[PDB]
């Protein structure tokens, strides 16, 4: 309903967000009934936009389709609609414009980066009547949304998965832009180093143990507060290892107390046989004595007759004892067959196990684009509460179609490497060079700069971009603490399909812990005959030191083992990526490093305000703004998160240079 | 509140494997050796108990002699009286043994005997001298 519009806008349908309290402090401090009116007007406009996102939702259109009592207060509707349009919750992306843009434009913004965050802001700022120029080091838009295209072969070297349309701003874009979105069938067959499928027995057993060990770290994290060790923060991998050890410890304590039940019963039998052997020796002697006393021929006197009867009683007595004791000896020779037939588990994990478990860790290092040794144990998954709902998809016509679609109608300078950012109390100038002939220098003057430089670029020492004046310590320390990791893709282009076409993705189990990332996974995703092979973890940063043929070699090897040494043709075309190599990226995407938190992701997003030119002049405007995947706490390292942060800063900048008339 | 079921995770266990770098590898060799230590000790007592089984060969079957089903009578042949006093001298108050020696007197006729012929057989003096041993 209307409540679905609020879910799909990432908004609680029955509560005002902290954003809305900032813009509407009258209402949220006011009576419960006004809050509900507002919340309905908010959700209802969202539904209108969401129901048709290929055309602008003007304020007139909106008020038209509310009814009383909700369409009574026109300024409350105009305030809500303005708010929405401003922070990119409606009329964002690629919509036909009803009210064509004003002829004269207010203020001037330079935007470093034509990445998806860059385009998303540029596209909104121009939407707001501003002057927006985009500076681009590459010869193409999109940034880390790269798409290979030759002939009919198509394959993203960058993002390729839309992580599911339940509340995903990308869901809106895909209606706006032609996107061939195909669901990803989640079934993944594993195949050992030899080439043989892992049996359904194993493949379930390890995976549950994997999942079990993760939760174990999480319990170590929050319940046992195991978050520092030798005065350093604990990492995920570091604690996974402590958890595997404590399970290997348990298997041993479990054999020790079991075999120790056997010695505790073996020596019951030792003591029992020792009675039984010394009792047979007493019996052996009385039988002799009773024999001799019975040898005396009658008629006997009575002491000699008592001696026969007596020794007889006494032998029947020691014959009960010995019979009772091989009764008891029966119970203990059966308990020793019991225990020696119910041994506890022999190992914690076998080298065939720990090697398939290593493939589940390669997956987790692929997910986070970093060795598990570097992720924060406490925080590596703080962004899990904001997951979308629905199937994960791929883009079958290539996902560059989205940046290119956004870049329409925008002022983009390609081949333009920003090299110095200079921001002062009265404006900013950005200094770029031409990437081809680096002598040729450019100067751009502007009211504000929006920096969507990758975190890896920002991390670069010595700097690729100089800030004048330098970024404050609180910003540079967030830049050092944050994590920017790495993963790479090998694209394999054949003339014919030779894999299971009903299987989107199938694994490869690696021989080592060290090489668990090396070519550990393959995707059939496309119409065409393209398999796409991933390199994760510690292996990611190392395969970049190795030529394409050597890499495509190892891939052909790996596939022969699994599909047969003669079904694997030569690849017609091959592409290896090297994202840590790439100087306009210097990595793949961010990760919550040990010693970092999601709080750093928020430091990354605070604008910079230059000091006053004239000492004692009033506190100026902020001039330098930050967007990009590393700036959005609740959706980091994604595309939709980039998008969202560009939408965010475009609202922030406009509220600054255009004023926000909707907060009264 | 509590772990996944099967993970073993005490506050105590955790610190013991953290105390230093190879404090993991350490405590897992005190256990691999505790396990060999018991494993060879289990192998030992197996052969000690296998030798003591061979001595018990034959059981006690040569040595066992038949049961005498005999109907329990009432009157006290002067023979049975005399068996009694000697059984009292050798068995004290164990009225079960004495009824097995005499063979056809119930354990209560045995107890009766103790008071009837208590006078005439100095049962008291006899018991004193039984207790000397
Ligand atoms: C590198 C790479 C990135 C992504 C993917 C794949 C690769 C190889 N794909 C993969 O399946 C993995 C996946 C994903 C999904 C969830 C997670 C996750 C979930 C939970 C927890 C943790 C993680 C992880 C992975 C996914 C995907 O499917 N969909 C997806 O959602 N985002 C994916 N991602 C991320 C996405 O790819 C990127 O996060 C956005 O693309 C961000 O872009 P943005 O920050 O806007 O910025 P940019 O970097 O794109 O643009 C910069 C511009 O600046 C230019 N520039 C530089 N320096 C200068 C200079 N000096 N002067 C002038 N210009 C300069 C540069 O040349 C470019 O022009």
């Amino acid at each position: 309903g209307v409540e679905g519009a609020a879910f799909q806008s990432r908004l609680p349908h029955d509560r005002m967000t902290s954003q809305e309290a900032a813009c509407f402090p009258d209402i949220i401090s006011g009576p419960q009934q006004t809050q509900k009116v507002f919340l309905f007007i908010r959700n209802r406009t969202l539904q209108l936009w969401l129901d048709n996102p290929k055309i602008q939702l003007t304020f007139e259109a909106t008020l038209q389709q509310l009814e009383a009592p909700y369409n009574s207060d026109t300024v409350l509707v105009h305030r809500v609609h303005s708010y929405l349009e401003r922070h990119g919750l409606i009329n964002f992306g690629i919509y036909k414009r009803i009210k064509p843009l004003p002829t004269k434009k207010t203020g001037k913004v330079i935007i470093i980066g034509s990445g998806v965050s860059g385009l998303a802001a540029a596209r909104q700022l121009q939407s707001f009547g501003m002057d927006v120029t985009l500076l681009e080091a590459r010869d193409r838009v999109g940034g880390r949304v790269a798409t290979f295209r030759k002939g009919n072969y198509v394959a993203d070297l960058g993002a390729m998965v839309v992580t599911g349309l339940g509340g995903n701003p990308m869901a809106v874009v895909s209606k706006q832009v032609n996107m061939e979105l195909a669901k990803i069938k989640q079934k993944c067959p594993l195949y050992e180093a030899n080439g043989q499928a892992v049996p359904k027995e194993k493949d379930e057993m390890v995976e549950q143990e994997f999942n079990r060990l993760l939760e174990a770290t999480s319990y170590l994290s929050h319940q046992l507060d195991f978050n520092v060790l030798n005065n350093k923060p604990v990492s995920l991998g570091q604690a996974l290892e402590v958890v595997i050890q404590l399970q290997e410890k348990h298997v041993k304590d479990e054999q020790i107390e079991h075999w120790k039940k056997i010695v505790k019963t073996q020596e019951e039998l030792k003591e029992l046989l020792n009675k039984m052997v010394n009792l047979k020796e007493k019996i052996k002697e009385l039988h002799q004595q009773y024999k001799e006393a019975s040898e005396v021929k009658p008629p006997r006197d009575i002491t000699a007759e008592f001696l026969v009867k007596s020794k007889h009683r006494d032998l029947t007595a020691l014959c009960k004892e010995y019979d009772e004791l091989a009764e008891t000896q029966g119970k203990l020779e059966e308990k020793l067959q019991e225990l020696e037939a119910n041994p506890p588990s022999d190992v914690y994990l076998s080298s065939r196990d720990r090697q398939i478990l290593d493939w589940h860790f390669a997956n987790l290092e692929f997910a986070n684009a970093t060795p598990l040794s570097t992720l924060s144990l406490k925080h590596w998954d703080q962004d899990d509460d904001f997951e979308f709902t629905g199937s994960h998809l791929t883009v079958r016509n290539g996902y560059s179609c989205v940046p290119v679609a956004l870049a329409e109608g925008l002022d983009i300078k390609l081949n333009t490497a920003v090299r110095q950012v200079r921001y002062t109390a009265s404006g900013c100038e950005v200094i770029a060079v031409n990437t081809r002939s680096t002598s040729q220098t450019f100067i751009y003057k502007c009211d504000a700069v929006l920096c969507t430089l990758p975190l890896g670029v920002l991390k670069q020492q010595p700097p690729a971009v100089q800030f004048v004046p330098p970024l404050p310590e609180w910003k540079t320390s967030a830049v050092q603490r944050m994590g920017f990791g790495n993963l790479n893709k090998v694209v394999l282009c054949f003339d014919r399909v030779f894999w299971d076409p009903s299987v989107n993705l199938f694994g490869h189990v690696g021989s080592t812990t060290a090489s668990r990332g090396e070519l550990f996974l393959f995707w059939n995703l496309y119409k065409a005959p393209i398999l796409l092979a991933l390199v994760a973890g510690e292996a990611a940063g190392i395969m970049e030191n190795i030529s394409d043929d050597v890499i495509v070699g190892r891939c052909l090897a790996i596939l022969k083992g699994i599909f047969g040494s003669s079904a694997v043709p030569q690849p017609k075309e091959t592409v290896v990526s090297r994202w840590r190599a790439d100087p306009w990226a210097r990595g793949s995407y961010s990760y919550v490093a040990a010693g970092s938190s999601g709080n750093d992701y928020d430091l990354m997003a605070q604008p910079i305000t230059p000091g006053p030119s004239i000492p004692g002049a009033p506190q100026p405007i902020p001039r330098l703004f930050f967007a990009g995947e590393h700036t959005i706490r609740n959706y980091p390292a994604t595309v939709h998160g980039a998008l969202l942060s560009g939408l965010r800063e475009a609202g922030r900048i406009a509220d600054q240079f255009l004023g926000a008339m909707y907060t009264l | 509140r509590k772990p996944p079921k099967g993970m073993f995770l005490s506050q105590e266990d955790v610190e013991a494997v953290s105390a230093n770098a190879t404090a993991a590898t350490t405590v897992l060799r005190q256990l691999d050796m505790e396990l060999v230590s018991v494993k060879r000790q289990i192998q030992n007592i197996k052969q000690t108990n296998s030798a003591l089984k061979e001595k018990l060969d034959g059981g006690i079957e040569p040595y066992r002699l038949p049961e005498v089903i005999q109907k329990c009578n009432a009157r006290w042949t002067t023979e049975e009286q005399l068996l009694a006093v000697q059984a009292i001298r050798k068995y004290g108050r164990d009225f079960q043994a004495i009824s097995d020696v005499i063979g056809n007197k119930s354990v209560v006729q045995v107890k009766n005997f103790f008071v009837n012929y208590r006078r005439r057989f100095n049962i008291d003096e006899v018991l004193q001298e039984w207790e000397a041993e």
